[PDB]
């Protein structure tokens, strides 16, 4: 029913953008009842929250960058895209995309 | 195992000390004058601080200020009923009458591009209408309210109106959170009509959901429970109410309605009912019927328990009469001629808009003097301090010393500098605001049946 | 039951209340939370005061 896949550049260089687009297919982001974050971990290391944006158009970030971290949805072709400026050494990572609910209030 | 918590000393009521004498006194105001625009103010253009014609309607507040002469500064031809090293005078309000002469008719506002989308009563077919911008020109009537208040204090009002927002969080929608205020009533300010005691100037970026008088005010209203709730009780002696309305049309809003009503409570269409329409939708008051006898004016009121614990003493030398009328609040019409001709035409004319309004106040006062004693003046000492400044006998120091040295400098401020504060007293805290003033240090006197209410006063008094 | 000669005093504080009046605005992915509740003057109001 729902169903899940990412799409970014891959490749980055120093102090450039990061683009990385996520789609879905099986449900509307503006329904009342869908949400969406998105979740980083390293090869080694664990886990931890980035960014999340619900469906009333209002934005939470990771509040140690608060910059560069400016997430973005596109309800019409049921799309979210995550915008990252100026990418360093530390954002070396793997990047999970997925949808939450809040009476799991959890990832699924 | 428990105790009875802890002694507080308590306010008590004003005839524990206050005595009455057989002196009574009358005065009386002559007409007031009150003319201007009922829609909005004439600015002048060239200087645009100074106003050319005022504006003033039905539907603003009429607060009024009255001034007392000191009766210290009295000679009396028999001054045996009281020692002035011992005693001061004060005087206190026995009696109430306010008067309107014009005829009755309410007024009536409007705006001209209201966001009125269609009507909503019989029939509101489908699909949609096409447009980008459905304004409409609008009228409309008002409800309909009678109030008095007198006392002591100014009367604190209350206002809803935008506040502080919360953290940062992305579950709470855009939407402007409302706070409850507190407000010291000015005059010219407005009185609810059925659409909230919320400022419409910084929450109504359209400015098209009201009549054209109240787009940028503060349609205040006044507080019963918190002022009735004071200990003092110096702001509240006596206060009636009347208002009445009930709905005439009903129409909805136009717009990128905020909120989705939620699917579950409802089975969505198709074909020509395929989008949704609004939601956001308001009535319009419009008043009733307006008697001779559901009037309040023109009567006396007399007055022997107060609510609050001030028998009507008035600190200061001063009242506070504020006053809401609608039912005179009728709206003439000018028309004066460019060219004069035999035809008529629809540009040989210009129209102006006026609003007349008067009032008339009625006062007798009863004398009345204060045997200050020790146990005595420390209980108005910590209820004020200017009462007995000004009735210059004696100065205050505030502590009896201070506990801490707190570590004075000396060498003026070369080092670590600090909150220097350069004091004031500012001679009032009322000043910032302004009021209809209305000066009687003129206009006091002590033969009553000359006036018309000592005639009535005399009977209802038995004297 | 006997009646003594005691009267005594409890005053409540005012009740801030506020909301939307034709539905509540329910948290979305959760629907038992509340982003902000259904209050309007339909309602009943059904207040329980405990007592000491």
């Amino acid at each position: 029913q729902v169903t899940l896949k990412e799409s970014g550049p891959g490749i980055l260089q120093p102090s450039q953008t990061l683009s990385l687009t996520c789609s879905f297919s099986g449900f509307s982001l503006s329904t009342s009842g869908m949400g969406v974050g998105w979740i980083r971990q390293p090869s080694g290391k664990g886990l931890e929250w980035l960014a999340h944006i619900w469906w009333n158009d209002d934005k939470n970030y990771h509040p140690a960058l608060k910059s560069r971290l400016t997430i973005s949805k596109d309800t019409s072709s049921n799309r979210v895209f995550l915008n990252i400026a100026s990418v360093d050494t530390a954002d070396t990572a793997t990047y999970y995309c997925a949808r939450i609910h809040y009476v799991t209030d959890a990832l699924d | 195992v428990y105790l009875p918590p802890v002694p507080v000393s308590k306010v008590v009521s004003t005839d524990e000390y206050v005595s009455r004498t057989s002196i009574y006194y009358y005065a009386g105001s002559s007409r007031l004058l009150a003319v201007g625009n009922p829609y909005f103010s004439i600015k002048s253009p060239n200087n645009n601080k100074k106003v050319l014609v005022p504006k003033v309607s039905g539907l603003q507040y009429r607060v009024f200020r009255v001034r007392l002469p000191d009766p210290n500064k009295f000679g009396f031809p028999d001054t045996s009923f009281y020692n002035p090293d011992t005693q001061r005078l004060v005087w206190a309000c026995v009696g109430l009458e306010i008067g309107r002469g014009q005829p009755l008719g309410v007024g009536v506002s409007g705006h001209p591009y209201l966001n009125k989308f269609d009507d909503t009563e019989t029939s509101n077919r489908y699909p949609a209408q096409p447009g980008s911008d459905n304004r409409e020109c609008l009228s409309m009537d008002y409800k309909q309210t009678q109030l008095c208040l007198i006392g002591c204090k100014p009367p604190t009002g209350e206002h809803w109106g935008k506040g502080v927002a919360c953290n940062n969080n992305a579950a709470a929608t855009d939407c402007p959170p409302l706070e409850l205020f507190n407000s010291i009533i000015e005059d010219g300010d407005m009185v609810d009509t059925g659409f909230g005691c919320m400022d419409f100037g910084t929450l109504q970026a359209n400015k098209s959901d009201v009549p054209i008088d109240i787009c940028n005010s503060t349609c205040k209203y006044p507080d019963y429970l918190k002022m009735a709730s004071e200990p003092y009780g110096d702001s509240l002696f006596f206060f009636l109410r009347r208002e009445q309305m009930f709905v005439r049309h009903f129409f909805n809003r136009a717009g990128k309605l905020g909120e989705a009503v939620p699917d579950d409570l409802y089975i969505k269409g198709s074909g020509n009912t395929a989008v949704i329409q609004s939601s956001a939708f308001f009535p319009t008051p419009s008043g009733s019927i307006v008697t001779s006898e559901s009037q309040l004016f023109n009567k006396p009121y007399w007055l022997q328990r107060a609510q609050g614990h001030n028998n009507g003493i008035c600190w200061g030398n001063q009242l506070f009469v504020t006053v809401v009328d609608t039912t005179r609040s009728t709206n003439m019409t000018l028309c004066t001629e460019v060219t004069k001709e035999g035809t008529y035409k629809n540009d040989n004319f210009k129209e102006y808009v006026r609003h007349v309004e008067e009032y008339d106040l009625q006062f007798v006062f009863q004398l009345c003097k204060i045997t200050l004693t020790a146990e005595i003046m420390t209980y108005i000492h910590t209820m004020d301090s200017n009462i007995l400044e000004d009735w210059q006998f004696g100065l205050t120091p505030p502590p009896s010393a201070s506990l801490q040295d707190t570590y004075r400098f000396v060498t003026s401020q070369a080092i670590t500098c600090q909150k220097t504060a350069p004091p004031k007293e500012k001679e009032d805290p009322l000043n910032k605001y302004t009021f209809w003033e209305v000066n009687l240090k003129e206009k006091f006197s002590a033969d009553l049946d000359q006036f018309p209410l000592g005639r009535k006063f005399l009977l209802q008094s038995g004297l």
